[PDB]
């Protein structure tokens, strides 16, 4: 007789809010422009450190803990530090890096409209899934929960066996970045 | 939609750059982040751990190009004394 | 005719026309990475427009002939 | 055969080709070596 | 709310209060009143070798939390991955790339 479908608020297993994602995306965009507009290369790299952390938090907030932490350990921990070293040591005159951005403003409207209007259609439905609105329903399973693994354990289960050729080719890429970078920079002996 | 916006930002970094060769290093990395973030969000949508693995290898190659690139920039600076383009 | 228009509407006019054209295109190459990067994006967008707007192939050839004759004019 | 509205198609030709040239003009503005501004 | 969220806010609030004491109470005064030299290549090398070894050690962390399944086949591949990265380390040790000796 009364509505068979009933909607209730969860109390102790209530997850997180979708709003935090609109906040983090807005922050990621705002710092993104500030990267490409800042006069000082130092400030641009700092705004890049800010952007890498907004994306890392978005990933951790959607359950991708190991990759988000990996991004934080590699991009902010090591890649951007190497960027601060080179920037805080090279003689940079800020007037010589500034160009008349207004001359380039018309091509910015053109390129932004065309590229966005093409790439958007290419994406899959689940990336652009977000007045009646769809809701995503989830339920529980038992046979597929016997020994659930964290994502790192799942990546580990296949990273060194089934797809081990990728590890071999990446190890040689890192090996090349080691030998090649030292050969081009240091004075032998 | 966030992944496409950041891909534009890296692209517009090349649109708005006449002097910074540092900012072209930065704009390449913003483009790599957008593409990895797209693969990562589509991976959660298809229950596929192989997307997470491909994201990891893109982060390793991305750092390796940063090392190879900033090393070449150091070789260039030693003889030129400026990283500025005479425009 | 022989020492006139046959050489003007022929080898000598193709020589002086093409040498002028080739100097203009060769002056687009300033060895600036910033300006070369802009060219790659430009050439990227033109490929995207052509293979997504289903434009008549003839519209492309008009573009090439326009572009080539624009480098035929100096200054 | 089916007649074609020549004037209607003519505007399409002008806009498509003239749009590309407008994109070419934009590269000229971006590559300009002086403070010509956006309205150049 | 989650403990992690309330924890980050509380740490954030304490930082604000310690800052406020300085602005509120500490004395204030309105008066707030060019060379070139080469930098050592060593600074570049420290970040370079850190970045590469940090990535390689990172790629080994999944193996440690999946050893029961990787087993002998996984051990072998992880040892081949260790050996390639070690050979690169012996190269920086061999050329004193760190320029420390
Ligand atoms: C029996 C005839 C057989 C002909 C066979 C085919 C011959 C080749 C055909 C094309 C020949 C090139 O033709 C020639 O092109 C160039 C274009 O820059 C022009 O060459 C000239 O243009 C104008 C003159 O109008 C000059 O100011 C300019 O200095 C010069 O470039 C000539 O106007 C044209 O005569
Ligand atoms: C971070 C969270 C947000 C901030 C929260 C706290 C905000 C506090 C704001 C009020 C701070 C008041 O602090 C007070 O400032 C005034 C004005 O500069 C200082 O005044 C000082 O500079 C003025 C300049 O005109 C002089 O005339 C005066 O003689 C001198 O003492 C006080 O020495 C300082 O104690
Ligand atoms: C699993 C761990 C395995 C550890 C393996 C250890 C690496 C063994 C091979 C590398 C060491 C041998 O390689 C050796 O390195 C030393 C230290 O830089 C170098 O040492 C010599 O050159 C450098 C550079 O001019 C000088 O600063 C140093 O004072 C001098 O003794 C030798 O020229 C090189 O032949």
């Amino acid at each position: 007789s009364q509505i068979s479908l009933l909607l209730l608020k969860e109390i102790y297993t209530n997850g997180s809010t979708h709003i935090m994602l609109d906040i983090l995306s807005v922050l990621a965009v705002i710092s993104g422009i500030c990267v490409i507009i800042s006069k000082n290369p130092i400030v641009s790299v700092l705004h890049l450190i800010g952007l890498f952390a907004y994306v890392s938090f978005y990933l951790i907030l959607i359950g991708l803990n190991f990759v988000g932490l990996s991004y934080l350990i590699v991009y902010i921990g090591a890649v951007s530090i190497l960027f601060l070293f080179i920037l805080m040591l090279i003689n940079i005159r800020t007037s010589e890096l500034q160009s008349n951005t207004s001359n380039s403003i018309p091509l910015t409207i053109l390129v932004g409209i065309i590229i966005s209007s093409f790439l958007f259609k290419m994406l899959p439905y689940g990336v652009i899934i977000s007045k009646n609105d769809l809701f995503f329903i989830t339920s529980k399973i038992w046979d597929g929960a016997l020994a659930e693994n964290n994502h790192i354990s799942s990546i580990g289960n296949i990273m060194y066996t089934n797809y081990n050729v990728w590890l071999i080719l990446a190890s040689f890429i890192l090996l090349l970045a080691m030998v090649g970078a030292i050969v081009i920079t240091i004075k032998p002996r | 939609n966030i992944t496409l916006i950041l891909f534009l930002i890296g692209i517009l970094g090349f649109v708005l750059n006449r002097k910074n060769i540092i900012l072209m290093l930065i704009s390449i990395e913003i483009m790599l982040l957008s593409i990895t973030f797209l693969i990562l969000l589509s991976s959660l949508n298809m229950d596929d751990i192989i997307g997470q693995t491909y994201a990891i290898y893109i982060i390793v190659v991305a750092g390796a190009e940063s090392a190879i690139g900033l090393g070449i920039l150091v070789a260039f600076y030693r003889l030129r004394g400026s990283i500025a383009i005479e425009y | 005719l022989d020492k006139g228009s046959i050489e003007l509407f022929g080898p000598y006019g193709l020589e002086r026309g093409l040498v002028k054209l080739s100097k203009n295109i060769s002056s687009l190459s300033t060895s600036h990475v910033t300006t070369y990067a802009l060219y790659i994006l430009v050439g990227f967008i033109l490929y995207l427009i052509y293979n997504n707007l289903l434009l008549d192939y003839s519209y492309l050839l008009l573009i090439i002939i326009l572009l080539l004759l624009l480098m035929m004019i100096g200054e | 055969y089916h007649p074609k509205d020549a004037v209607h198609l003519g505007l399409k030709g002008a806009a498509v080709v003239g749009g590309i040239g407008l994109l070419f003009a934009a590269v000229r503005t971006s590559l300009a070596r002086k403070n010509v501004g956006p309205w150049a | 709310m989650s403990a992690m969220s309330i924890y980050i806010i509380f740490v954030s609030i304490i930082a604000i209060l310690f800052l406020a004491i300085d602005l509120i109470f500490a004395p204030h005064n309105p008066y707030k009143e060019q060379s070139r030299s080469p930098f050592n290549i060593s600074f570049f090398i420290y970040g370079l070798v850190f970045l590469l070894l940090d990535l390689e050690i990172l790629l080994l962390y999944p193996f440690a939390v999946s050893e029961y399944v990787n087993s002998a086949y996984g051990l072998a591949a992880a040892l081949i991955f260790i050996g390639i990265i070690t050979i690169g380390f012996v190269y920086e040790l061999g050329h004193d790339a760190l320029k420390v000796h």
